[PDB]
Formats: structure tokens, sequence, C-alpha cells
RNA sequence: GUUGCGUGGUUCACCGCGGAGGUAGAGCUACUGGAUGGCCGAUGGGUUACUGACGUCAGCCAAACUCCGA
RNA sequence: UGCCUCCUAAAAUGUAACGGAGGCGCCCAAAGGUUCCCUCAACCUGGACGGCAAUCAGGUGGCGAGUGUAAAUGCACAAG
RNA sequence: UUACGGCGGCCACAGCGGCAGGGAAACGCCCGGUCCCAUUCCGAACCCGGAAGCUAAGCCUGCCAGCGCCGAUGAUACUGCCCCUCCGGGUGGAAAAGUAGGACACCGCCGAACA
């Protein structure tokens, strides 16, 4: 995942403070992964947690990703003193506040879908949990 | 419609010159309202919105004046000239009302300068 | 059916709503047919059980210091992390008024061929009077072919109940694979 | 008094009340303006329209037209802003009825292999627009004393509300339709 | 602008070869416009292979 | 080191803003709201100025208000 | 900062009253951009399992976005 | 390396870094003064050559166009 | 006092739209281009001289929450200052969104009809 344009190539770090206010409930699917703590979730971490939900159900189902990495982070070159400018962009971060639902899932069986979302919490740099549509 | 266009296009010309011409208690504003049959006139004093004097062609004095519609404009110009001097007014600002200065409104103002008012 | 005992709030603010929640109470308001709103506490664990069962609409019979009054449950406020009721809005009903209520929609059936049954909402807003004849509205998909999308029409709505959401809400969609 | 206007208030004015049930006589349609333009797009190159498109609509319609300038620049047409591309004349009153008469009587049956104007050319409101292909339709220009041929399209704006209400008006004035 | 810019627009007698005539106002110098076809002498104002076989045979 | 001083420059801050607030007695000629454009508009006894400076014409107290959406600065004489 | 000579509560704090704001938060069919899943489908590509503009229904994001707004 | 605009800048003003973006060393004898008048872009339908888009006519359109030149604040009452 | 004509205050709780009704004086369309005046072309507009026709439209009045607009109480976010290792707590302020609802404006002066 990567955007096709951004208006500003070099941005500040998005601030990691506050309980989330939007996307706090499961809207598309029946099961979902809710965050519990602040972290930057990069596009490599989403595509790794996506292919761990897909390759455990192996057919059927539908997987929603209502989180997109559109905020860039920058990186200096390797052996460099401080302060000759700001570095070129390297990573792509989606700011994840506590309470935010990351992945969602509709699947007919309960124990397979719940044991597939656990295999994506172990790929993400947060503490998380599985919540249901009531 | 040709009637809805003329009403909006004249209260837009009238609000244009209203930005720069107000009228006060020592210098009122001689507003005109020209229609096809008659013309009206009133001094308005835009600080409290209170007409101090008015005149028109719908009353029986102007109705009997012989001549055309310019000739009935001179008579209503002479009336508010001697209805403003009966209330302590000798200088006013003039208000076209959105209309073009000329013809009947110009004959109203030329009849109000020769009878006391000093704009 | 749902007997429930409330009390009127002494002090109303940020610090007193926190002291009510640590004592096992839920703060709420009761605004209705033009009257002034009451500011009242809920008993907590009892209110969480008279809407876990008996649906979520769940016409309540309040006991405001002796006086009796019926009320619906308009809107809750759930904390995103504790997942506990913070604050309720209740509105009164005098034995039949055309209120607006969102209600559950379930799906009954199994599709035969390679068909993925997808749904876009679990609720439609229907109007009805007091003590709730309506409940969840079953949509019997018989196992149709994956080309037929089910709209807000072709719904099995009961009598005395009108559908006033929109007659184009896609509720069940079936596609290939 | 032009002969098509006094014919308009003699039988065309009353036959619209039987055909369309108007309650009041101010609802009867009447053509308001006839707008004629060339649209000489071959003037971004070589800029010659002075004796071309101005001194022939003066002979056809009756008065001097308006040299319309461009609004925006288009490079594929080699057109820059503020450059003469159109020549418009607007006909009102007595010169309008003397043009709609002189069109249908002596001009419009001189289109080469003419078989009728299309009655589908209304714009959803009741305003009619058709086109021509040459200047020699009108007898007021002589073909020996002109430059290159050029055509015109003609609007006829009516007070009618809908299409067939405006189609019935121009049918009685003398427009052919197929 | 409505003074010695516009061309001469005087009354003009129009005739046709059919015999129709009327009288309007046009820019033709002289007042003697003569047409050869009008709105009353022109058409449109006044109105298989199997059959070809037996015509041969 | 990559010489990324492609953008290292700024203008000078122009000290804009409101200079005399409401209910504050002013003299004749005192500048009330220095600004770019007409963020504030001239009302009674307030002139605009050449670079939209909104000075005072008459001594009195300053009061703000609304006049058909555009907000105004006026002086009670 | 000190000190001489002037001026004398003009300073400062709190309560009351009159004032300008665009931060935190929040919102976005209120704009400029980013963007997830549906429905409809302009074009494009081989009669159309590929492309999915513009709209529309739910859920979102922004130091250089703001109808709002402590 | 001086001047000009934004953000950083924490809702007055001010505020640093080899922090994030761009402009300037002009042009206009009307693109200045004044007086009077006008409303746009985009889209929909109709139209000879005419095309996605020249010019024309009619609908819908409250500012999405426009401002000599960068951005901000402005401007439809118009500063267009 | 009024299914009246002006001028303002106010700038959507007032705008937009739909549906009915209205013509005493007025307002309007309208009938004409000799006269001052007028169109980058046109008596369309601006202007002048008129009073044959009509409430069809503008305008005015009544009724509609449909699209817009306004909008609490409560609660949460945020936060000044204190207590705190963080989490959080005490005291003082308090939104945005949403919900209940509001709403087809209200007020002053002059003229004309009634009185
Ligand atoms: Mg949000
Ligand atoms: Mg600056
Ligand atoms: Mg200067
Ligand atoms: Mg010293
Ligand atoms: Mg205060
Ligand atoms: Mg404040
Ligand atoms: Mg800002
Ligand atoms: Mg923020
Ligand atoms: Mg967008
Ligand atoms: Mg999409
Ligand atoms: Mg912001
Ligand atoms: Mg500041
Ligand atoms: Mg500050
Ligand atoms: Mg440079
Ligand atoms: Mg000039
Ligand atoms: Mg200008
Ligand atoms: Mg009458
Ligand atoms: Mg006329
Ligand atoms: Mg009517
Ligand atoms: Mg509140
Ligand atoms: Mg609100
Ligand atoms: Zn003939």
């Amino acid at each position: 995942l990567i955007p096709r344009k951004v208006k500003h190539r070099k941005q500040h770090h998005p601030r990691q403070r506050g309980i989330a206010s939007g996307g706090t409930t499961v809207n598309f699917g029946d099961y979902g992964i809710q965050a519990l703590e602040h972290a930057y979730v990069t596009n490599r971490q989403i595509e790794s947690a996506r292919i761990a939900i897909n390759r455990h159900i192996k057919r059927g189902g539908k997987v929603w990703i209502n989180i997109f990495p559109d905020r860039p982070l920058t990186k200096k070159p390797a052996e460099t003193r401080m302060g000759s400018g700001k570095g070129s962009p390297e990573w792509w971060v989606a700011n994840v506040k506590p309470g935010r639902v990351l992945f969602e899932l509709s699947y007919p069986n309960e124990g397979v879908a719940r044991a597939a979302l656990t295999r994506a919490i172990h790929k993400l740099p947060i503490k998380a949990r599985i919540i249901t549509r009531e | 419609s040709v009637s809805a266009t003329r009403r909006i296009s004249r209260l837009r010309r009238h609000t244009r010159l209203r930005k720069k011409l107000s009228g006060t208690a020592e210098r009122p504003r001689l507003v005109v309202h020209r229609s096809a049959r008659h013309i009206h006139v009133q001094l308005v004093n835009d600080l409290n919105g209170t007409t101090v004097a008015a005149a028109s062609s719908i009353e029986a004095d102007v109705r009997g004046v012989p001549g055309d519609k310019k000739a009935r404009s001179v008579r209503v110009g002479q009336l508010i000239a001697e209805r403003a001097k009966a209330a302590g007014i000798d200088t006013v600002v003039f208000d076209r009302g959105g209309y073009t200065y000329g013809g009947r409104i110009a004959a109203l103002a030329d009849a109000a300068r020769e009878n006391g008012l000093s704009f | 059916s749902n007997q429930l005992r409330v009390t009127v709030r002494t002090e109303t603010g940020k610090g007193a709503s926190r002291r009510a929640r640590r004592a096992g109470k839920i703060p709420a308001v009761l605004y209705g047919h033009g009257a002034e709103p009451q500011h009242l506490e809920l008993p907590g664990h009892d209110y969480a059980a008279v809407l876990r069962h008996s649906g979520t609409n769940a016409v309540l019979t309040l006991d405001i210091a002796g006086k009796e009054q019926l009320a619906l449950t308009k809107a809750l406020h759930i904390h995103p992390i504790r997942r506990t009721i913070q604050h309720a809005d209740l509105l009164v009903v005098r034995r039949g008024e055309k209120v607006v209520v969102e209600v559950s929609v379930v799906v009954e059936g199994q599709a035969g061929p390679d068909t993925l049954v997808t749904q876009e909402t679990n609720s439609i807003e229907i109007e009805a009077e007091a003590l709730s004849i309506p409940e969840q509205l079953t949509v019997s998909i018989e196992g149709a072919e994956p080309g037929t999308q089910l709209t807000a029409g072709q719904i099995a709505l009961p009598a005395g109940v009108s559908l006033i959401s929109d007659p184009d809400l896609l509720v069940v969609n079936v596609v290939k694979a | 008094q032009p002969r098509l206007k006094e014919r308009y208030r003699s039988e065309i004015r009353d036959a619209l009340r039987k055909q369309f049930g108007y309650g009041n006589v101010m609802q009867i349609p009447t053509v308001t303006k006839v707008v004629v333009n060339m649209g000489v797009g071959e003037a971004a190159r070589d800029a010659k329209l002075i004796n071309g498109a101005v001194n022939d609509l003066a002979l056809i319609t009756g008065q001097k037209p308006e040299v319309r300038r461009a609004r925006k620049s288009i490079a594929q047409f080699k057109l820059r802003e503020g450059m003469p591309v159109g020549v418009r004349v607007t006909l009102r009153g007595d010169r309008m009825w003397e043009f709609l008469d002189r069109l249908t009587s002596i001009a419009l049956p001189r289109i080469r292999d003419f078989r009728g104007l299309s009655p589908k050319q209304f714009d959803g409101v009741g305003n009619y627009t058709f086109g021509l292909a040459e200047q020699a339709v009108f007898h007021e220009v002589d073909v020996d004393k002109i430059d290159r041929v050029r055509g015109m399209d003609i609007n006829v704006v009516t007070s009618a509300a809908t299409d067939d209400e405006g189609r019935a008006l121009l049918r009685a004035l003398g427009f052919p339709f197929k | 602008m409505k003074s010695d810019i516009h061309p001469a627009y005087e009354e003009t007698t129009v005739v046709c070869g059919c015999g129709n005539t009327f009288q309007t106002r046009s820019t033709k110098p002289g007042g003697r416009i003569v047409v050869e076809v009008c709105s009353q002498c022109h058409p449109f104002y006044t109105g298989g292979r199997v059959a070809r076989f037996e015509k041969r045979y | 080191g990559a010489s990324s001083s492609r953008n290292g420059r700024d203008s000078a801050a122009q000290r804009l803003g409101v200079k005399r607030y409401g209910g504050q007695v002013v003299k004749a000629g005192e500048i009330l709201v220095r600004q770019r454009g007409t963020k504030f508009h001239p009302g009674v006894n307030v002139g605009r100025g050449g670079d939209d400076t909104l000075f005072a014409k008459t001594a009195g107290a300053v009061e703000f208000g609304i006049k058909r959406g555009r907000k105004t600065v006026s002086i009670v004489g």
C-alpha cells in the first residue's frame, strides 16, 4: 500500500496522544481487531498481517482493511552528521490510536475466524484484541 | 420575465449608490420612485428611518396640471421644496433611486433647486 | 415487563458523573413531548440486563421517586475501550406515537453455488407506535443465484409498521467466488 | 405595417387558443427575437472578415452586426483571446417580421435540393435553430461581388413554454417541416 | 448608432414568375427584387425488384 | 552532506492585527486594526486607508459589530 | 542592576464588565488533497469475467485543509 | 547572505535551526483618477462547416471563475 | 384597521421550492418611437410620449418540513491550576458532531384606502 500522490512530501511526525474517536466500532464485518496502544503501523506490517488472515481461511470470507498508510516518515543517509536538511521519505505510516479498528472479517465459522485474527495481532507492533459486532 | 428582471436590476443599481450616499438629520435624502404613470418623492433621514416630508403625483394638486409627464414632475418638485422649508431643511442629498439621471427625475431636481433647496 | 428503579441526580457535572459510575450508576436524561428534561441516574447492572435481553429498544417502565413513566432508549454512548455504558438518552411514549426506531436485520438461508453473501447494513429505520410489536426483520434468502441484489423493498415488514429509511438500501448482496 | 405581423394578430393569435386551452390572452406565444450569426472561425488566421462577414449580414438582415471577440484561447484551433471570430445581428420589432417573412417566402425555398427543415431542432423550451450553407439564398447579395462562401445559423426565440407549443407557432407563420 | 451607420432599408416591391407578389421592406437598391421561385410555386409546399422483372419479361 | 538549503529563507513579520480593542477610548487618527485586505470593514467614523489600515476619524470609544456578514469597526462619538 | 533628583499608586493581584482570535479537540455532500468497502457505469482493452470516470450509500485522515471551535 | 508570502509558531504581537514550500531586482501612458453600467466558471438541450473545447440561442448556476506577477488575507455590495 | 404602494433596520428561525387565491387607488406587464436620450448590433435594456388589453408573470396574502438554515439539556473529548511514578484523581471552565425540538420571519416611519 502506497498513495499515488501526496500534497506534502515531508511532514512532521503524527502525534501519538489521545483515545481515538472515529472508527472505534466494527462497521463492515462481523469480527475485528481493536488496537489498545499507540504505534505507527507501516505498510509492510499491514501486508504481512493481511497475508496471515488470507492464508489461514484459504477460501471464502471477506477481509476489510479500514486503515491506510498515507503519512510518510523520513530518513537521513547512513553515515551523516546532524543537520544538512531533512531526509528523503522512506516509510509509510498509518497513525493508530487506541480504540481504532484495524482489520475486519466476515467468515461463517467462529473458531477459524478468531484463530485467524490472532495470527495478525502477532504481526503488528501493538497490543490488541478481537471484538465482535455485539 | 421582463418584470422580474427590471425589479432586481433597479434595486441593485439603487444599492450601488446607497454605499456612498446616506442622508442625515441636517441633510436628508430626496428619494425618487419613478413608475410609468406617477412619480413619488420622500426625504428619509437614515439614522432612525423616519420620513420628514413627502410628495407624489397621486394627489389632486398634481393631477390637474396640464401637460405631459415632465410637466407633472415640475409640480411635485415645487411641493417638496416648500414642504421641506416648512420643516427646517435647506440642503439635501439627491437620490436617483437606481434610475438614470435624466428626463423626469432631472426635471424634478431642476424644480427643487429654483425653489429653495441647495444641492 | 422491564421494571426499573431510578433516582434524581443531586449535582450534575463532570466530577459527579465520575462519582456515580464508581458507585455503579449510569447518568442519563429523560426528554420528551416538550416537557423539561429530567436528570436521573440508572441502577447500573440492572440497566445492562434489561437491554442485553429483550432487544435494544426495550420499552422501560421507570419509577421516578414513586411516579411512573414509560420511556424508550434513544441513544447510548459506549466507551471505545472499556466497552461499558457511559450515558443514555431516554424519550417518553404515551401509549402509541409514530416514533422512529432502527431495528435489527438478520439473514436466513444458505446459498447453493459459489456465492459470497455480503451485507451493507444490519439495520433499517422503521416507524411504529408504543410497546414494540416489531423485532428483528428476517430476510429469507432462499439460496438464489449470485446476481440478485436484495433492496430495502421485498422486505417482510409486519402490519402497522412503515418503512421510512429509503426504498433503495442494499441490505444483502450476493456475488461470485 | 409588415404583412406577417398583421397576419399574426388576425388568425394565428386566435388559433392558438383553440389548439391550446389558455385561460388568459397574455399566455399566447410570440416570437421575440431572431438572432443571426456567421461564426467565422477562419479569422484567427489572416484576420479578414471586414468586407466578408460584416458587409453581407448588413445586406441580408438589415442593420450592421456585432463583431464578437473570443473568450478563451484555444491552441489546437490557433485561436487567441480577443480575436474576432463571430459576427452577430439581433432583429427586434418590425425588422424581425420583415425578416421572417422574407426568409420563408423568397429565401428559404432556394436551398439547393430543399425538402424541409427538421422539426426536432427545438431546445426543450420552444426556441428554434437551423442553419444555412451559402449567402446566395438571399437575393440582397450578388454572387459576383463577394469573397469566399460562408454560412449562418439562425435562432428564433419564442415566448412559448414547451416544444410542441412553440412548434405550433412557427407552423402557422410559414416554416416548413418534414 | 442608429444614425448613418446602417445601410438603406426602404420599401421594396417583390414579384415572382408565378404571378405571386407582396410588398415589404428590404435593402435591395432600386425596389425591384424579382425572384423565380416563391413560397407558392415551389415543391414541398404543394405536394421493388420483383415488379421490375415482369416489365422486362 | 546533501546541501539541502534549497529553502532557508523568510520575510519579516509585519506586526499586523488588532491594535485598539473594544471599549477603549481613542484619539483622532489612531490606527485601530492594521491588516492585509478588509478582514475588518470601516463603519461609522472610521476610514479605510491606503493599505487597509482602518484608522480613526473622531475621538470616542471603539466597538465591533456585524453589518450583513462583513464585520465592522465603528466609533461612538 | 544601583544611585541622585522629580512624579505619587499610575505597577501588580483578584472579582465584575466590554473586546479581537482560529491553537487543542472535532468535522468534512463546507472547500483543496489523501483514501477503504458497496451500487450504478462514461470511456479503454479482448459480442465483453478486464479498465472503473462522474455520481450515490455507509466508515475515515491532514503542520502548509476549515462550515465550526474551547 | 538583502527584500516579499505561507507553515513550523503553542487561537494578540514576537520567536530559532544547513527546518518544510515558493517568489523578487519588474511590468502598465492605461492595467492610473473619476462617472455610469454589467455578472462569472462548470454543466444540460438545440445549432452549417464545428471536433471534448471557437461563435449563437435557451435553461440550471451565490461564487467552484477572475485579480499584470508568488503565497496569504481579501473581493459577487464587487477590488472581477 | 386591511389578499395596498414606498423607504429602511435586520441578513436564512427570514433563503430556495411547491400548492391555491388576489386587482378600488397604487405597483406591474403592456401600446407606440414625433420629442431630450439610448445600444461594442437591436426603442430588448436605458429614455420619452401614452392608457386599447390583462392579473398570465413580477408583487402581495394564505397553507405545506419537502431541500436548506437555526438548535438546547445531558454526557464525552479538550483544558487553567493543584495532588500524582505512570494509569489516573480533586477543583474551576467546557466544545464539535448527534438527538429532543424550533421555524414558511419579526420591527419602525411616510403615502393611499377604511374610519
Ligand atoms: Mg473523525
Ligand atoms: Mg511572514
Ligand atoms: Mg500604494
Ligand atoms: Mg539608569
Ligand atoms: Mg471576559
Ligand atoms: Mg474568548
Ligand atoms: Mg492556520
Ligand atoms: Mg488535531
Ligand atoms: Mg473529496
Ligand atoms: Mg470507490
Ligand atoms: Mg488544523
Ligand atoms: Mg501569533
Ligand atoms: Mg500564543
Ligand atoms: Mg531563489
Ligand atoms: Mg479606465
Ligand atoms: Mg473593475
Ligand atoms: Mg386597478
Ligand atoms: Mg417597446
Ligand atoms: Mg395568478
Ligand atoms: Mg451544552
Ligand atoms: Mg451543534
Ligand atoms: Zn411563384
